[PDB]
């Protein structure tokens, strides 16, 4: 499970726990846009290659990157984002996903 | 899930196996250029 910065809970992030940092095949951060009201994304694999689309205004999508893995993914999963800012006593603000 | 005699299996392996439905390791084929699962 996740939470979210603004108004905590009173739990703490914890998804993964290693003692020392495993073998990458990738690490690269992206900047979006803070203003816009949804996001897109294209997620697809072709012989072995992974590959990403992302769009920030509009509707239509760019290209994002590629990454090669060798493998063939199977399953995916959205987990639960836990914080006291998504509640129904505060303001109105849900999760779309 | 664990491997279900009444409880039995391929027995022998499947390289060797007689009942190819209920053994749950299936044979395939390298497609465009992958690694072998298993
Ligand atoms: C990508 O962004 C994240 C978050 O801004 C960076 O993670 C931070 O890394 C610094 C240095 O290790 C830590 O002091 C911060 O606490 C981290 N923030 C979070 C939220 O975990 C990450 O380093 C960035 N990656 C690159 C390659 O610059
Ligand atoms: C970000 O989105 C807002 C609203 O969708 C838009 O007005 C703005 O031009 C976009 N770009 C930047 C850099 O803020």
């Amino acid at each position: 499970h996740t939470v979210c910065k603004s108004k905590g809970s009173i739990r703490n992030e914890s998804w993964h726990i290693d003692s020392s940092e495993p073998l990458c095949l990738f690490k690269k951060n992206f900047t979006y846009n803070v203003s816009a009201d949804w996001l897109y994304f294209h997620f697809y694999q072709e012989r072995g290659v992974f590959y990403a689309y992302y769009a920030d205004v509009g509707m239509p999508t760019t290209f994002l990157f590629s990454l090669y893995l060798g493998t063939i993914l199977s399953h995916y999963y959205v987990m639960p984002l836990t914080c006291n800012a998504i509640s129904s006593n505060t303001d109105n603000e849900t999760l779309e996903y | 899930k664990y491997r279900h005699w009444c409880r039995c299996s391929c027995l022998p392996d499947p390289i060797s196996t007689y009942s190819p439905n209920t053994c749950p390791q299936k044979k395939v084929v390298v497609g465009i250029g992958e690694h072998c699962p298993g």
